């Protein structure tokens, strides 16, 4: 299992279906592009050092007031990657707001 | 005094009559939706929301 | 029959085919993020010494 690197956002919503993810600012989008499109994958933590895999399906960028941004992304969950690298099918557990998100290297 | 323990992986292409008279009910993952759809026409006490854990079961969740 | 400690949150609406929950604070939360997850359980109070038993389909933070 190698190293995964600085976050670049956290949840917001979650279902058996569907989870949200709203990203922190702009540079990191703008440097992270290429690999935030659709069809592309995530990696999401669980809890109890486990990952979950997801699928991405819509993306939005919102106007903020007081120009500046707000970004925001759907998805869809897969399956689940243990510690090691183990990857298995369909999920047991979901995870909860307020967990990190990273990319797919 | 005679039982039956009828299994299939594809169910919509079997005969109505007989899933009609099963009792008890089991399930594992589902990934084709005419058999999700086939199957929600029939079962009795399902919810909504469980109906949408099928395909993120895992093995041996039932 | 025990005794079930402190609450988390209150209500704040009721219907026959839904209930909603809010929280007190973050730190209940990030202290039993491991129960409120999808798929758990609850109890709920309704007088009388008893309590009712729920399920979970969402969370939400704004």
């Amino acid at each position: 299992m190698p190293d995964l690197g600085t976050p670049i956002g956290s949840v917001t919503d979650s279902s058996p279906s569907l989870i949200r993810i709203e990203i922190s600012s702009a540079e990191d989008f703008e440097k992270y592009k290429s690999m935030l499109g659709v069809g592309q994958y995530l990696l999401v933590a669980s809890g109890n050092n486990l990952y979950l895999l997801a699928s991405i399906t819509g993306v939005r960028a919102t106007h903020v007031e007081r120009g500046n941004f707000r970004f925001q992304i759907d998805t869809q969950p897969i399956g689940t990657l243990s510690e090691d690298g183990e990857f298995s099918r369909g999920s047991h557990s979901l995870p909860v707001p307020t967990e990190y998100a990273y990319v797919t290297p | 005094g005679v039982t039956l323990m009828v299994v299939s992986q594809r169910p919509s292409e079997v005969s109505e009559t007989i899933f009609s008279q099963c009792s008890n009910f089991i399930s594992l993952r589902l990934t084709n939706a005419v058999d999700q759809t086939y199957v929600k026409s029939l079962l009795p006490d399902l919810s909504a929301g469980l109906g949408d854990l099928l395909p993120n079961l895992a093995q041996g969740e039932f």
